[PDB]
RNA sequence: AGCCGGUAGCGGGCGUGGAUCCCUGGAUGUCCGAAUGGGGGAACCCGGCCGGCGGGAACGCCGGUCACCGCGCGCGCGGGGGGAACCUGGGGAACUGAAACAUCUCAGUACCCAGAGGAGAGGAAAGAGAAAUCGACUCCCUGAGUAGCGGCGAGCGA
RNA sequence: UGGUUCGUGGAGCCAUGGGGGAAUCUGGGCGGACCACCGCCUAAGGCUAAGUACUCCGGGUGACCGAUAGCGCACCAGUAC
RNA sequence: GUAGGGAAACCGAGUCCGAACAGGGCGCAGCGGCCGCAAAGUCCGCGGCCGUGGACCCGAAACCGGGCGAGCUAGCCCUGGCCAGGGUGAAGCUGGGGUGAGACCCAGUGGAGGCCCGAACCGGUGGGGGAUGCAAACCCCUCGGAUGAGCUGGGGCUAGGAGUGAAAAGCUAACCGAGCCCGGAGAUAGCUGGUUCUCCCCGAAAUGACUUUAGGGUCAGCCUCAGGCG
RNA sequence: CGUAGGGUUAGGCGGGACCUAAGGUGAAGCCGAAAGGCGUAGCCGAAGGGCAGCCGGUUAAUAUUCCGGCCCUUCCCGCAG
RNA sequence: UGGUGUUGGCUCUUGGUCGCGCCUGCGUAGGAUAGGUGGGAGCCUGUGAACCCCCGCCUCCGGGUGGGGGGGAGGCGCCGGUGAAAUACCACCCUGGCGCGGCUGGGGGCCUAACCCUCGGAUGGGGGGACAGCGCUUGGCGGGCAGUUUGACUGGGGCGGU
RNA sequence: GGGCCUGACUGCGAGGCCUGCAAGCCGAGCAGGGGCGAAAGCCGGGCCUAGUGAACCGGUGGUCCCGUGUGGAAGGGCCAU
């Protein structure tokens, strides 16, 4: 008897795989457990139509994500400050490059999702990865100078 | 050992027919009826208890039909069936039928 | 143009201003009965609720209303029981016949039960069966005691 | 197992209590095992007058009875008993 | 009906068996001077007899179906009632005796028991009577039980291949080895009985063969009528 | 016996407007081709439980019923505690 | 009483079957232990050779085959001895065996949730448990019951005889 | 007693015996292909009379007659047992 797993159990199958088991393994435990679903034709659908919309919102992420990558690693975030040679007297943060993005170039971001532990305590030309998808990881260069 | 449900299969009345002899085909003089008496041949019937709108229905049903059963069920999931009594429940699933 | 049934009599009345009487509709219709407020040994008993009557609160009477089940969004529509045979469906003998008897026959008859109606069933081809064909179903005639079935017996019979 | 003329017969067809268990016309059932060929027909939803049956009832008519007959009852009979 | 023969294919005044052109089986056929007329055959009436049906009529013992009965009787269940009087005198108890203590013995008290005698009541042993009875089971005398497995009132339940039975196949409404009623039903009866005006002619058989046959049948024999032959 | 006329008087007697027994019926529930079979509660079910009237007089015919004497029960309303 | 439906889970254990690793194959003759038909006139070695010895396995008593170490590059065929077929190498399959898997047949054990019993509590706990019950089907026992049968002749019938 | 042999024939069959039926019995002759005999001829089991069993149902060999729209097949028929 085919049906529709609703969880990953051992040894029979993945959350939503259509398995075939014996007709009272199914009506006197899975199907009364929430375990497994009735592998009819008509969920079968729902069980298709989920697959296909789920598809659906990733490849929306990984190609939201792809336009936000065009506009940046295709401009850089200069950023002022006061810096003595080369250290700085503040700091430049994941906070501040966000909240610089914004002013400057128009585009917000979201700070918490940038690749930066420590803030920024020195001059120079940093290459800062974004990550707003996995396997979208968005190299941003960000330009710290004086004055 | 009674009606089937879903279904409406009946205990119906069939002959036992007693027979001897070698059959024509197998080279014999053929098949003589020893005996002809009236028997019953029931449906296969179980129980099939199953939860719908919370409560617990049970059902009388061929084994041949039990399938049909949870189909009902799939069914009614798109009944207002909330708060009725089981009797009321099993209603609105035979009138699915 | 007589009349107050059969039914005369007693004692009283009615009708050409149309009686009696015949037809149609309406009103009244105690109690029991599916009987259905509840009970019950049918035609009896005993209640709730609302309204009325009596001096009426206790008591009693009058009118209304109150069973169960099904269906539909507490309120509605429906159901129940009956009917001479006729009909369909669900069950279903035996004597008898076979000059015994068991298969077989009597017979899907008698009968029980459910349901139906003035009829019931059936009915618009997943038909027939050889006609290069017919064209729902029902019913009668015929086909035909044919084809066949059958302890290939008795018989059964499209 | 039943139905049919068919009583297991070469036993198809129609129905179905049990088990198994499809397809959507290039699908399916039938023409008496079965196979091929050639034809016929569209199952698994429902309804449908009329022609047919009967006679409690009403009328008409008898080479039907005439009170031991004719209905059990011509009469206060499903009574007396 | 006009064509038959063959299991059939098939052939046809023929056909089948067969190698046969053999042989055999089964088949094939009007009068007068065209018409009458007689005729295949067929239709209808009428009569005899046969088949089917209850089939000449009356009659079982039985079998089956559906109901109706435990107001009789059997058992149980519930709830009430009844059993004069007398006799016997268990256990226990107490006192006395006894013993180391006891067992136990004796007296008194006591009031047990499918105990005894005997009415009511329940029975029905032997005899007589009765025998178209007073009575479809009674009467007289006698006799059994009578605190028990006792009797009994009322209210209930169990039924027909079923009940109930301290068991007799007893009883289940005056006949129970399978109740009663209605139905199948006009069961069936190779048996018994019965079968209705008159006259006229003829006129048997009671044998043989075969038969789950022997007092019943089929055929033959014997009787009768019609046609024909002579 | 035939005809006719008359005769049966209840808060307390018996039954009911109370209770339950066997048993019967039977919401819930269970079972059976149909008919129907069961079924805890509940209901029905008495000669068992319960519950207040004795004595005398009177009629041709009734009397714990009518009457007389002396008693008693329940229900309703009111008063007081 | 077998099969099967209602009837499921895990494991162990034997059985059967395919998938895969595979390994196993003994005459006269012939290197030696030749499974068979093809492909075959070459493959092989830093995916370290001729061979030294420790390890299982296969031993028809020759060995064969698998590791490991040393050493660390040559070895077997084509030819011919040779037999019915004759050799390095690469496939298909054959024998039999083993291991991982399918998929099932039995068996043993355990589980729980169908099903059954039960518990003032019940979408639950407890016990039994895929058994039992029940449906279809197979064979059997079966006067508990049912329908019947149980011949004739005959100095009556029975018995005997026929 | 011996020799050669298979007539212990196939296809029929005039005519009869017996006889309730159904059976039982005897059979010359014709044809086919034979055996023996020079031949005439005999030969269709056995000197004769008992040594047997109707139907139905089925088995086997042959036949190639039927074959459920058609070709086949299933299954029948016929001859023999
Ligand atoms: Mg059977
Ligand atoms: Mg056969
Ligand atoms: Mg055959
Ligand atoms: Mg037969
Ligand atoms: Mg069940
Ligand atoms: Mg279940
Ligand atoms: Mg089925
Ligand atoms: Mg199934
Ligand atoms: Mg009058
Ligand atoms: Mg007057
Ligand atoms: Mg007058
Ligand atoms: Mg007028
Ligand atoms: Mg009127
Ligand atoms: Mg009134
Ligand atoms: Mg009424
Ligand atoms: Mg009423
Ligand atoms: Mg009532
Ligand atoms: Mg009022
Ligand atoms: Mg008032
Ligand atoms: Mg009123
Ligand atoms: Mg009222
Ligand atoms: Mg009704
Ligand atoms: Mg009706
Ligand atoms: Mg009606
Ligand atoms: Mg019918
Ligand atoms: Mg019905
Ligand atoms: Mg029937
Ligand atoms: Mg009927
Ligand atoms: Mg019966
Ligand atoms: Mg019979
Ligand atoms: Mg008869
Ligand atoms: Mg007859
Ligand atoms: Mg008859
Ligand atoms: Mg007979
Ligand atoms: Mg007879
Ligand atoms: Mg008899
Ligand atoms: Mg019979
Ligand atoms: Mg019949
Ligand atoms: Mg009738
Ligand atoms: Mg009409
Ligand atoms: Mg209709
Ligand atoms: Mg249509
Ligand atoms: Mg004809
Ligand atoms: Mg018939
Ligand atoms: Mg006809
Ligand atoms: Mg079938
Ligand atoms: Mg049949
Ligand atoms: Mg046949
Ligand atoms: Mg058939
Ligand atoms: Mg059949
Ligand atoms: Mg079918
Ligand atoms: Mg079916
Ligand atoms: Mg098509
Ligand atoms: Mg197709
Ligand atoms: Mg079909
Ligand atoms: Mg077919
Ligand atoms: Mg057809
Ligand atoms: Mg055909
Ligand atoms: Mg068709
Ligand atoms: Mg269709
Ligand atoms: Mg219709
Ligand atoms: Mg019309
Ligand atoms: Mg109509
Ligand atoms: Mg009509
Ligand atoms: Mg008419
Ligand atoms: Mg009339
Ligand atoms: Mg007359
Ligand atoms: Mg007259
Ligand atoms: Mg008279
Ligand atoms: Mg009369
Ligand atoms: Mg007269
Ligand atoms: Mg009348
Ligand atoms: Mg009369
Ligand atoms: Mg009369
Ligand atoms: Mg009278
Ligand atoms: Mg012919
Ligand atoms: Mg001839
Ligand atoms: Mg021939
Ligand atoms: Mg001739
Ligand atoms: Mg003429
Ligand atoms: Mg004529
Ligand atoms: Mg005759
Ligand atoms: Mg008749
Ligand atoms: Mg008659
Ligand atoms: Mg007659
Ligand atoms: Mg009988
Ligand atoms: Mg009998
Ligand atoms: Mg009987
Ligand atoms: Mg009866
Ligand atoms: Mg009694
Ligand atoms: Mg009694
Ligand atoms: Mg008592
Ligand atoms: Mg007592
Ligand atoms: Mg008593
Ligand atoms: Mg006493
Ligand atoms: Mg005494
Ligand atoms: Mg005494
Ligand atoms: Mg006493
Ligand atoms: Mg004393
Ligand atoms: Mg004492
Ligand atoms: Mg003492
Ligand atoms: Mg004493
Ligand atoms: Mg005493
Ligand atoms: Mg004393
Ligand atoms: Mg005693
Ligand atoms: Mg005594
Ligand atoms: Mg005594
Ligand atoms: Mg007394
Ligand atoms: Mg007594
Ligand atoms: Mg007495
Ligand atoms: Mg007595
Ligand atoms: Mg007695
Ligand atoms: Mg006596
Ligand atoms: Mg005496
Ligand atoms: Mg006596
Ligand atoms: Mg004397
Ligand atoms: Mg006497
Ligand atoms: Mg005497
Ligand atoms: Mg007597
Ligand atoms: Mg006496
Ligand atoms: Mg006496
Ligand atoms: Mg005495
Ligand atoms: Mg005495
Ligand atoms: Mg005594
Ligand atoms: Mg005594
Ligand atoms: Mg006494
Ligand atoms: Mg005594
Ligand atoms: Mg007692
Ligand atoms: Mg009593
Ligand atoms: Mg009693
Ligand atoms: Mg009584
Ligand atoms: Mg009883
Ligand atoms: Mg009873
Ligand atoms: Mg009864
Ligand atoms: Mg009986
Ligand atoms: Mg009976
Ligand atoms: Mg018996
Ligand atoms: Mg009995
Ligand atoms: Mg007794
Ligand atoms: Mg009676
Ligand atoms: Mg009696
Ligand atoms: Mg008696
Ligand atoms: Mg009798
Ligand atoms: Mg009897
Ligand atoms: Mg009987
Ligand atoms: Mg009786
Ligand atoms: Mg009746
Ligand atoms: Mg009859
Ligand atoms: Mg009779
Ligand atoms: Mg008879
Ligand atoms: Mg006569
Ligand atoms: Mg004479
Ligand atoms: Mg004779
Ligand atoms: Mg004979
Ligand atoms: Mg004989
Ligand atoms: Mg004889
Ligand atoms: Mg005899
Ligand atoms: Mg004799
Ligand atoms: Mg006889
Ligand atoms: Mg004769
Ligand atoms: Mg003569
Ligand atoms: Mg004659
Ligand atoms: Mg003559
Ligand atoms: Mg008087
Ligand atoms: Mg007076
Ligand atoms: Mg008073
Ligand atoms: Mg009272
Ligand atoms: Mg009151
Ligand atoms: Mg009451
Ligand atoms: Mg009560
Ligand atoms: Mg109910
Ligand atoms: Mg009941
Ligand atoms: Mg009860
Ligand atoms: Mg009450
Ligand atoms: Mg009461
Ligand atoms: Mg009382
Ligand atoms: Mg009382
Ligand atoms: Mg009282
Ligand atoms: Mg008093
Ligand atoms: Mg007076
Ligand atoms: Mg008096
Ligand atoms: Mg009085
Ligand atoms: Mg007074
Ligand atoms: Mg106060
Ligand atoms: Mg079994
Ligand atoms: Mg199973
Ligand atoms: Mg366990
Ligand atoms: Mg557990
Ligand atoms: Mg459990
Ligand atoms: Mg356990
Ligand atoms: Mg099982
Ligand atoms: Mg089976
Ligand atoms: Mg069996
Ligand atoms: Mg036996
Ligand atoms: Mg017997
Ligand atoms: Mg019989
Ligand atoms: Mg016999
Ligand atoms: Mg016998
Ligand atoms: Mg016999
Ligand atoms: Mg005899
Ligand atoms: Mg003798
Ligand atoms: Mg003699
Ligand atoms: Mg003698
Ligand atoms: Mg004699
Ligand atoms: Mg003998
Ligand atoms: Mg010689
Ligand atoms: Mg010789
Ligand atoms: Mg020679
Ligand atoms: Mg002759
Ligand atoms: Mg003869
Ligand atoms: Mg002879
Ligand atoms: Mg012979
Ligand atoms: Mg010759
Ligand atoms: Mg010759
Ligand atoms: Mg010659
Ligand atoms: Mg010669
Ligand atoms: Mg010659
Ligand atoms: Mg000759
Ligand atoms: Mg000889
Ligand atoms: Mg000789
Ligand atoms: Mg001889
Ligand atoms: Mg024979
Ligand atoms: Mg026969
Ligand atoms: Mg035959
Ligand atoms: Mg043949
Ligand atoms: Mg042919
Ligand atoms: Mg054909
Ligand atoms: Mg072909
Ligand atoms: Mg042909
Ligand atoms: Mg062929
Ligand atoms: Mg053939
Ligand atoms: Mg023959």
């Amino acid at each position: 008897m085919k049906v529709i797993l609703l969880e990953p159990l051992e040894n029979l199958g993945d959350v939503g795989q259509v398995v075939d088991v014996k007709p009272g393994y199914a009506r006197n435990y899975l199907l009364p457990r929430g375990l497994a679903v009735l592998a009819t034709e008509s969920n079968l659908k729902a069980l298709e139509a989920r697959i296909r919309a789920q598809a659906k919102r990733l490849a929306e992420r990984k190609a939201e994500a792809e336009r936000l990558k065009e506009i940046l690693e295709n401009l850089t975030l200069t950023i002022p400050v006061r810096a003595g040679e080369t250290k700085i007297y503040g700091s430049v943060t994941a906070k501040d490059i966000a909240e610089a993005l914004s002013r400057q170039h128009g585009v917000t971001i979201d700070p918490k999702r940038l690749a930066l532990e420590k803030p920024i305590k020195e001059l120079g030309e940093y290459v800062l990865t974004y990550k707003p998808h996995p396997e979208v990881p968005i190299q941003l260069k960000v330009s710290v100078v004086a004055q | 050992s009674k009606v089937c449900e879903i279904s409406g299969k009946r205990p119906i009345v069939a002959n036992s027919i007693q027979r001897r002899g070698k059959a024509k085909r197998e080279g014999g003089v053929g098949k003589k009826t020893t005996g002809i008496s009236k028997r019953r041949q029931y449906p296969n019937l179980q129980k099939v208890r199953v939860r719908v709108a919370g409560q617990e229905i049970t059902f009388r049903v061929a084994a041949s039909h039990i399938p049909k059963v949870y189909e009902l069920v799939e069914r009614a999931k798109g009944l207002k069936l909330e708060g009725l009594s089981p009797k009321e429940i099993k209603k609105e699933l035979l009138k699915l039928l």
